[PDB]
Protein backbone atom coordinates (compact mmCIF):
# COMPACT_ATOMS: atom_id res chain seq x y z
CA UNK A 1 0.00 0.00 0.00
CA UNK A 2 2.08 2.84 -1.43
CA UNK A 3 1.65 5.00 -4.48
CA UNK A 4 2.60 4.78 -7.85
CA UNK A 5 1.74 0.92 -7.59
CA UNK A 6 -1.21 -1.53 -9.21
CA UNK A 7 -4.04 -2.75 -7.05
CA UNK A 8 -7.32 -5.15 -7.61
CA UNK A 9 -10.94 -3.98 -6.55
CA UNK A 10 -12.59 -7.05 -4.48
CA UNK A 11 -16.59 -5.85 -3.48
CA UNK A 12 -19.39 -3.61 -4.50
CA UNK A 13 -19.35 -2.77 -8.86
CA UNK A 14 -16.02 -2.80 -9.29
CA UNK A 15 -15.45 -6.82 -9.77
CA UNK A 16 -12.02 -7.88 -10.35
CA UNK A 17 -10.77 -4.40 -11.92
CA UNK A 18 -7.30 -3.45 -12.02
CA UNK A 19 -6.71 0.06 -10.67
CA UNK A 20 -3.58 2.48 -10.21
CA UNK A 21 -2.79 4.38 -6.56
CA UNK A 22 -1.42 8.01 -7.33
CA UNK A 23 -1.15 9.26 -3.88
CA UNK A 24 -1.84 8.87 -0.34
CA UNK A 25 -3.27 10.97 2.35
CA UNK A 26 -0.78 11.41 5.34
CA UNK A 27 -3.40 10.65 7.65
CA UNK A 28 -4.27 7.66 6.06
CA UNK A 29 -7.80 7.89 6.04
CA UNK A 30 -8.74 7.76 2.49
CA UNK A 31 -6.63 6.70 -0.33
CA UNK A 32 -6.93 8.23 -4.01
CA UNK A 33 -7.21 5.71 -6.75
CA UNK A 34 -7.61 6.05 -10.93
CA UNK A 35 -10.85 4.11 -12.21
CA UNK A 36 -13.42 3.85 -14.31
CA UNK A 37 -16.97 3.90 -13.22
CA UNK A 38 -20.16 1.38 -13.71
CA UNK A 39 -22.81 3.23 -12.58
CA UNK A 40 -25.64 4.02 -15.08
CA UNK A 41 -26.22 7.85 -13.72
CA UNK A 42 -29.85 6.38 -12.82
CA UNK A 43 -31.33 5.74 -16.19
CA UNK A 44 -31.14 2.17 -16.85
CA UNK A 45 -32.17 1.49 -12.88
CA UNK A 46 -36.38 1.31 -13.10
CA UNK A 47 -21.88 -2.96 -17.41
CA UNK A 48 -18.60 -3.08 -18.79
CA UNK A 49 -15.42 -0.92 -18.45
CA UNK A 50 -15.51 1.89 -20.79
CA UNK A 51 -13.34 5.42 -20.66
CA UNK A 52 -15.42 8.18 -19.03
CA UNK A 53 -16.22 11.02 -21.30
CA UNK A 54 -17.33 14.50 -19.09
CA UNK A 55 -19.82 15.96 -22.07
CA UNK A 56 -22.66 13.24 -22.19
CA UNK A 57 -23.24 13.46 -18.31
CA UNK A 58 -24.19 17.18 -18.20
CA UNK A 59 -27.42 17.20 -19.56
CA UNK A 60 -29.40 14.33 -17.04
CA UNK A 61 -29.24 16.64 -14.58
CA UNK A 62 -28.51 17.11 -11.12
CA UNK A 63 -25.97 19.40 -8.87
CA UNK A 64 -23.26 19.96 -11.43
CA UNK A 65 -20.22 22.43 -10.84
CA UNK A 66 -17.73 23.16 -13.93
CA UNK A 67 -14.84 25.68 -14.01
CA UNK A 68 -13.40 24.49 -17.14
CA UNK A 69 -11.51 21.45 -17.28
CA UNK A 70 -12.28 20.79 -13.37
CA UNK A 71 -15.68 19.12 -12.92
CA UNK A 72 -17.83 18.31 -9.59
CA UNK A 73 -20.96 16.34 -9.45
CA UNK A 74 -23.15 14.28 -7.52
CA UNK A 75 -21.47 13.90 -4.09
CA UNK A 76 -17.98 14.98 -5.05
CA UNK A 77 -17.02 13.66 -7.88
CA UNK A 78 -14.17 15.03 -7.89
CA UNK A 79 -12.65 15.35 -11.75
CA UNK A 80 -10.22 16.82 -13.89
CA UNK A 81 -9.20 16.75 -17.92
CA UNK A 82 -12.05 14.16 -18.05
CA UNK A 83 -10.73 11.53 -16.18
CA UNK A 84 -12.06 10.93 -12.13
CA UNK A 85 -9.67 10.84 -9.22
CA UNK A 86 -12.74 10.38 -6.23
CA UNK A 87 -10.92 8.15 -3.54
CA UNK A 88 -11.59 5.07 -2.30
CA UNK A 89 -12.11 2.72 0.70
CA UNK A 90 -9.06 0.13 1.96
CA UNK A 91 -11.39 -2.90 2.91
CA UNK A 92 -12.64 -2.43 -1.00
CA UNK A 93 -9.92 -3.16 -2.44
CA UNK A 94 -6.70 -5.68 -2.49
CA UNK A 95 -3.30 -4.68 -2.84
CA UNK A 96 -1.63 -8.32 -3.81
CA UNK A 97 -2.29 -10.95 -6.22
CA UNK A 98 -2.39 -8.28 -9.28
CA UNK A 99 0.41 -8.67 -11.35
CA UNK A 100 -0.52 -6.30 -14.24
CA UNK A 101 -0.36 -6.68 -17.89
CA UNK A 102 0.98 -4.25 -20.68
CA UNK A 103 -2.74 -3.71 -21.63
CA UNK A 104 -2.77 -1.96 -18.09
CA UNK A 105 -0.04 0.24 -19.06
CA UNK A 106 -2.04 1.74 -22.18
CA UNK A 107 -4.89 2.61 -20.28
CA UNK A 108 -3.42 4.85 -17.37
CA UNK B 1 -44.79 2.98 -27.67
CA UNK B 2 -43.35 -0.34 -28.69
CA UNK B 3 -45.22 -3.96 -27.78
CA UNK B 4 -45.65 -7.64 -29.67
CA UNK B 5 -47.49 -10.65 -29.75
CA UNK B 6 -49.05 -9.44 -26.62
CA UNK B 7 -50.51 -12.54 -25.22
CA UNK B 8 -48.90 -12.74 -21.67
CA UNK B 9 -46.74 -9.77 -22.95
CA UNK B 10 -46.50 -6.07 -21.88
CA UNK B 11 -45.83 -2.95 -23.59
CA UNK B 12 -42.78 -0.69 -22.90
CA UNK B 13 -42.55 2.71 -23.90
CA UNK B 14 -39.30 5.30 -23.47
CA UNK B 15 -39.50 9.24 -23.24
CA UNK B 16 -36.90 11.08 -25.35
CA UNK B 17 -35.57 14.35 -24.97
CA UNK B 18 -34.77 16.32 -27.68
CA UNK B 19 -30.81 15.70 -27.54
CA UNK B 20 -31.61 12.45 -28.02
CA UNK B 21 -30.96 11.27 -24.45
CA UNK B 22 -33.69 8.86 -22.46
CA UNK B 23 -35.68 9.55 -19.62
CA UNK B 24 -36.86 6.91 -17.20
CA UNK B 25 -38.74 4.23 -18.93
CA UNK B 26 -42.80 3.08 -17.91
CA UNK B 27 -43.91 -0.44 -17.77
CA UNK B 28 -47.30 -0.98 -19.12
CA UNK B 29 -48.26 -4.98 -18.87
CA UNK B 30 -61.71 -9.22 -16.28
CA UNK B 31 -59.48 -7.26 -18.21
CA UNK B 32 -61.52 -3.85 -17.69
CA UNK B 33 -59.33 -3.43 -14.02
CA UNK B 34 -56.32 -3.83 -15.56
CA UNK B 35 -56.59 -1.59 -18.90
CA UNK B 36 -58.25 0.94 -15.97
CA UNK B 37 -54.67 1.25 -13.87
CA UNK B 38 -52.87 1.33 -17.14
CA UNK B 39 -54.39 4.04 -18.60
CA UNK B 40 -54.25 5.57 -14.83
CA UNK B 41 -50.29 5.22 -15.17
CA UNK B 42 -50.26 6.41 -18.52
CA UNK C 1 -36.11 0.52 -38.45
CA UNK C 2 -36.40 -0.18 -34.51
CA UNK C 3 -36.93 -3.80 -35.66
CA UNK C 4 -33.27 -3.58 -36.80
CA UNK C 5 -31.74 -1.43 -34.01
CA UNK C 6 -33.55 -3.70 -31.06
CA UNK C 7 -32.25 -6.22 -32.93
CA UNK C 8 -28.51 -4.69 -33.41
CA UNK C 9 -25.21 -5.13 -31.05
CA UNK C 10 -25.45 -1.36 -30.90
CA UNK C 11 -28.53 -1.32 -28.80
CA UNK C 12 -27.32 -4.06 -26.54
CA UNK C 13 -23.99 -2.18 -25.74
CA UNK C 14 -26.12 1.14 -25.52
CA UNK C 15 -28.87 -0.21 -23.01
CA UNK C 16 -27.53 -3.65 -21.19
CA UNK C 17 -30.62 -4.25 -19.00
CA UNK C 18 -33.59 -3.26 -21.20
CA UNK C 19 -35.82 -5.57 -22.88
CA UNK C 20 -35.44 -5.77 -26.79
CA UNK C 21 -38.98 -4.27 -27.02
CA UNK C 22 -37.94 -0.91 -25.00
CA UNK C 23 -35.04 -0.48 -27.47
CA UNK C 24 -37.35 -0.44 -30.56
CA UNK C 25 -39.13 2.14 -28.11
CA UNK C 26 -36.12 4.49 -28.00
CA UNK C 27 -35.74 4.22 -32.16
CA UNK C 28 -38.92 4.84 -32.83
CA UNK C 29 -38.76 8.21 -30.54
CA UNK C 30 -35.86 9.11 -32.35
CA UNK C 31 -36.76 8.55 -35.73
CA UNK C 32 -39.71 10.94 -35.58
CA UNK C 33 -37.35 13.30 -34.82
CA UNK C 34 -35.02 13.01 -37.65
CA UNK C 35 -35.25 9.59 -39.66
CA UNK C 36 -31.91 10.63 -41.39
CA UNK C 37 -30.28 10.86 -37.94
CA UNK C 38 -31.69 7.66 -36.80
CA UNK C 39 -31.26 5.33 -40.12
CA UNK C 40 -27.57 6.59 -40.66
CA UNK C 41 -26.97 5.92 -37.19
CA UNK C 42 -28.02 2.54 -36.99
CA UNK C 43 -26.88 1.41 -40.42
CA UNK C 44 -23.30 1.50 -39.59
CA UNK C 45 -22.16 -0.97 -42.17
CA UNK C 46 -23.35 -3.02 -45.49
CA UNK C 47 -24.83 -5.60 -43.25
CA UNK C 48 -27.02 -3.39 -41.34
CA UNK C 49 -28.13 -1.39 -44.18
CA UNK C 50 -28.98 -4.81 -46.36
CA UNK C 51 -31.40 -6.30 -43.63
CA UNK C 52 -34.35 -3.39 -44.76
CA UNK C 53 -36.86 -4.81 -47.22
CA UNK C 54 -36.62 -2.12 -50.21
CA UNK C 55 -37.59 -4.20 -52.82
CA UNK C 56 -38.60 -8.19 -52.48
CA UNK C 57 -35.75 -8.74 -55.31
CA UNK C 58 -33.34 -6.70 -53.27
CA UNK C 59 -31.54 -10.25 -52.29
CA UNK C 60 -30.62 -10.59 -55.78
CA UNK C 61 -29.30 -7.38 -56.90
CA UNK C 62 -24.75 -6.55 -57.24
CA UNK C 63 -24.43 -5.62 -53.42
CA UNK C 64 -21.40 -3.53 -54.74
CA UNK C 65 -23.68 -1.52 -57.05
CA UNK C 66 -26.30 -2.11 -54.46
CA UNK C 67 -24.40 -0.62 -51.48
CA UNK C 68 -23.13 2.11 -53.61
CA UNK C 69 -26.70 3.20 -54.46
CA UNK C 70 -28.04 3.40 -51.09
CA UNK C 71 -24.81 5.16 -49.46
CA UNK C 72 -25.11 8.01 -52.69
CA UNK C 73 -28.49 8.65 -51.30
CA UNK C 74 -27.19 9.14 -48.18
CA UNK C 75 -24.31 10.97 -49.11
CA UNK C 76 -26.89 13.66 -50.81
CA UNK C 77 -29.52 13.77 -47.67
CA UNK C 78 -26.45 14.27 -45.05
CA UNK C 79 -24.96 16.92 -47.21
CA UNK C 80 -28.56 18.90 -47.85
CA UNK C 81 -29.26 18.26 -44.02
CA UNK C 82 -25.97 19.62 -42.94
CA UNK C 83 -23.95 18.10 -39.85
CA UNK C 84 -23.32 20.02 -36.66
CA UNK C 85 -20.01 18.85 -35.58
CA UNK C 86 -20.49 20.43 -32.42
CA UNK C 87 -23.14 18.04 -31.24
CA UNK C 88 -21.26 15.05 -33.00
CA UNK C 89 -18.67 15.78 -30.34
CA UNK C 90 -21.31 16.22 -27.33
CA UNK C 91 -23.11 13.76 -28.70
CA UNK C 92 -22.12 10.61 -30.06
CA UNK C 93 -24.94 9.73 -31.72
CA UNK C 94 -24.55 12.40 -34.78
CA UNK C 95 -20.85 11.35 -34.88
CA UNK C 96 -22.18 8.59 -37.45
CA UNK C 97 -23.44 11.73 -40.32
CA UNK C 98 -19.73 13.00 -40.82
CA UNK C 99 -18.99 9.47 -42.85
CA UNK C 100 -20.95 10.99 -45.81
CA UNK C 101 -20.11 14.37 -45.97
CA UNK C 102 -18.81 15.02 -49.10
CA UNK C 103 -14.37 14.85 -49.12
CA UNK C 104 -14.94 13.20 -45.85
CA UNK C 105 -15.58 9.41 -44.61
CA UNK C 106 -14.62 7.46 -41.55
CA UNK C 107 -10.61 7.78 -42.01
CA UNK C 108 -11.06 11.56 -42.00
CA UNK C 109 -13.79 11.95 -39.91
CA UNK C 110 -12.81 9.92 -36.86
CA UNK C 111 -9.62 11.45 -36.89
CA UNK C 112 -10.76 15.16 -36.63
CA UNK C 113 -13.46 13.88 -34.38
CA UNK C 114 -10.55 12.85 -32.19
CA UNK C 115 -8.65 15.94 -31.90
CA UNK C 116 -11.81 17.81 -31.72
CA UNK C 117 -12.67 16.00 -28.64
CA UNK C 118 -9.34 15.41 -27.12
CA UNK C 119 -8.81 19.24 -27.53
CA UNK C 120 -11.97 19.39 -25.73
CA UNK C 121 -13.29 22.59 -27.33
CA UNK C 122 -16.28 23.13 -30.01
CA UNK C 123 -15.65 24.34 -33.46
CA UNK C 124 -16.00 28.29 -33.25
CA UNK C 125 -15.64 28.72 -36.87
CA UNK C 126 -15.26 26.72 -40.22
CA UNK C 127 -11.47 28.19 -40.52
CA UNK C 128 -10.92 26.32 -37.08
CA UNK C 129 -11.11 23.00 -39.44
CA UNK C 130 -7.76 23.94 -41.51
CA UNK C 131 -6.42 25.50 -37.90
CA UNK C 132 -6.66 23.60 -35.65
CA UNK C 133 -6.79 19.71 -37.42
CA UNK C 134 -4.44 18.30 -40.29
CA UNK C 135 -6.85 18.59 -43.43
CA UNK C 136 -5.84 19.94 -47.05
CA UNK C 137 -7.48 22.30 -48.69
CA UNK C 138 -9.25 20.10 -51.24
CA UNK C 139 -11.01 18.35 -48.62
CA UNK C 140 -11.69 21.57 -46.82
CA UNK C 141 -12.81 22.91 -50.01
CA UNK C 142 -15.18 20.29 -50.26
CA UNK C 143 -16.75 19.86 -46.83
CA UNK C 144 -16.76 23.47 -45.59
CA UNK C 145 -20.15 24.48 -46.92
CA UNK C 146 -21.74 20.97 -45.45
CA UNK C 147 -20.41 21.73 -42.00
CA UNK C 148 -22.71 23.29 -39.67
CA UNK C 149 -21.64 25.09 -36.77
CA UNK C 150 -24.44 26.49 -34.04
CA UNK D 1 10.78 -5.84 30.11
CA UNK D 2 6.82 -5.85 28.97
CA UNK D 3 6.76 -1.80 27.77
CA UNK D 4 8.79 -3.27 24.84
CA UNK D 5 5.70 -5.85 23.69
CA UNK D 6 2.36 -4.80 21.64
CA UNK D 7 -0.33 -3.37 23.80
CA UNK D 8 -2.73 -4.21 21.87
CA UNK D 9 -2.50 -5.89 18.80
CA UNK D 10 -4.77 -2.94 16.68
CA UNK D 11 -2.77 -0.96 14.83
CA UNK D 12 0.26 -1.88 14.85
CA UNK D 13 3.34 -0.50 12.87
CA UNK D 14 7.29 -1.73 12.38
CA UNK D 15 10.12 0.19 12.54
CA UNK D 16 11.68 0.25 9.31
CA UNK D 17 15.44 0.53 10.32
CA UNK D 18 15.15 -2.23 13.10
CA UNK D 19 11.93 -4.01 12.14
CA UNK D 20 10.65 -3.70 15.81
CA UNK D 21 6.51 -3.81 15.93
CA UNK D 22 4.69 -1.88 18.38
CA UNK D 23 1.57 -0.17 18.39
CA UNK D 24 1.26 3.68 16.76
CA UNK D 25 0.57 4.82 19.71
CA UNK D 26 3.69 3.06 21.98
CA UNK D 27 6.33 4.43 19.29
CA UNK D 28 4.60 7.99 19.86
CA UNK D 29 4.37 7.75 23.81
CA UNK D 30 7.93 5.37 24.12
CA UNK D 31 9.71 5.70 21.28
CA UNK D 32 11.56 3.19 19.30
CA UNK D 33 13.64 0.70 21.93
CA UNK D 34 16.99 -0.03 19.82
CA UNK D 35 16.90 3.15 17.81
CA UNK D 36 17.00 6.50 18.96
CA UNK D 37 20.23 8.33 18.78
CA UNK D 38 20.30 7.97 15.19
CA UNK D 39 16.55 8.67 13.99
CA UNK D 40 15.18 10.81 16.56
CA UNK D 41 11.55 9.77 15.77
CA UNK D 42 10.36 10.40 19.54
CA UNK D 43 8.24 13.62 20.31
CA UNK D 44 6.55 13.59 16.45
CA UNK D 45 4.46 11.47 14.29
CA UNK D 46 5.75 13.16 10.69
CA UNK D 47 9.16 11.27 11.59
CA UNK D 48 7.39 8.33 12.41
CA UNK D 49 5.67 7.65 9.41
CA UNK D 50 8.30 8.65 6.98
CA UNK D 51 10.17 5.71 8.44
CA UNK D 52 8.18 3.68 9.91
CA UNK D 53 5.65 1.34 8.01
CA UNK D 54 2.37 -0.35 8.65
CA UNK D 55 2.97 -2.80 5.99
CA UNK D 56 4.94 -5.72 7.37
CA UNK D 57 4.78 -9.21 7.09
CA UNK D 58 5.01 -12.13 9.24
CA UNK D 59 5.78 -11.27 13.36
CA UNK D 60 8.39 -12.83 15.19
CA UNK D 61 8.55 -12.61 19.23
CA UNK D 62 12.33 -12.34 19.67
CA UNK D 63 12.58 -13.60 23.48
CA UNK D 64 16.52 -14.13 23.34
CA UNK D 65 17.94 -12.67 20.49
CA UNK D 66 21.38 -13.20 21.99
CA UNK D 67 20.96 -16.93 21.21
CA UNK D 68 18.65 -17.63 18.34
CA UNK D 69 18.61 -18.75 14.22
CA UNK D 70 16.35 -16.69 13.84
CA UNK D 71 17.40 -13.30 15.47
CA UNK D 72 20.58 -14.45 13.23
CA UNK D 73 19.14 -14.59 9.54
CA UNK D 74 17.14 -11.59 10.46
CA UNK D 75 19.99 -9.25 11.72
CA UNK D 76 18.40 -8.53 15.15
CA UNK D 77 20.55 -10.12 17.42
CA UNK D 78 22.20 -7.26 18.89
CA UNK D 79 18.47 -5.87 19.49
CA UNK D 80 16.31 -5.70 22.58
CA UNK D 81 13.63 -8.53 23.25
CA UNK D 82 10.46 -8.00 21.26
CA UNK D 83 8.23 -8.73 18.73
CA UNK D 84 9.57 -7.65 15.41
CA UNK D 85 8.27 -8.62 11.79
CA UNK D 86 9.46 -10.70 9.21
CA UNK D 87 9.42 -8.19 6.27
CA UNK D 88 8.37 -4.49 6.21
CA UNK D 89 8.37 -3.37 2.43
CA UNK D 90 9.18 0.77 1.95
CA UNK D 91 12.89 2.92 2.16
CA UNK D 92 13.82 5.49 4.38
CA UNK D 93 13.72 8.98 3.02
CA UNK D 94 16.61 10.81 0.60
CA UNK D 95 17.73 12.83 3.62
CA UNK D 96 17.93 10.62 6.72
CA UNK D 97 19.75 8.02 4.64
CA UNK D 98 22.28 10.60 3.52
CA UNK D 99 22.55 11.69 7.61
CA UNK D 100 23.24 8.25 8.65
CA UNK D 101 25.83 7.58 6.01
CA UNK D 102 27.24 11.19 7.10
CA UNK D 103 27.46 9.69 10.97
CA UNK D 104 28.85 6.20 9.74
CA UNK D 105 25.56 3.99 10.28
CA UNK D 106 25.14 1.88 6.44
CA UNK D 107 21.52 1.70 5.76
CA UNK D 108 20.67 -1.23 4.67
CA UNK D 109 17.22 -2.30 2.84
CA UNK D 110 14.82 -4.07 5.25
CA UNK D 111 12.78 -4.94 2.16
CA UNK D 112 14.24 -8.84 2.20
CA UNK D 113 11.90 -10.01 -0.13
CA UNK D 114 11.85 -11.45 -3.41
CA UNK D 115 10.20 -10.21 -6.35
CA UNK D 116 7.39 -12.74 -7.90
ZN1 LIG E 1 13.45 0.70 15.43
Amino acid sequence: LKPKSWVRLKRGIYKDDIAQVDYVEPSQNTISLKMIPRIDYDRIKAPPQRLFDAEKIRSLGGDVASDGDFLIFEGNRYSRKGFLFKSFAMSAVITEGVKPTLSELEKF
Amino acid sequence: IAFSSARDHPVFCALVNGEGEVTDFLRLPEEREKKAQDIETL
Amino acid sequence: LAILYMNSKKSEAEFRDYPPVLRQAVSLARRIQDPLIEFAQVCSSDEDILCLKFHPLQEHVVKEELLNALYCEFINRVNEVGVDVNRAIAHPYSQALIQYVCGLGPRKGTHLLKILKQNNTRLESRTQLVTMCHMGPKVFMNCAGFLKID
Amino acid sequence: ALETVPKDLRHLRACLLCSLVKTIDQFEYDGCDNCDAYLQMKGNREMVYDCTSSSFDGIIAMMSPEDSWVSKWQRVSNFKPGVYAVSVTGRLPQGIVRELKSRGVAYKSRDTAIKT
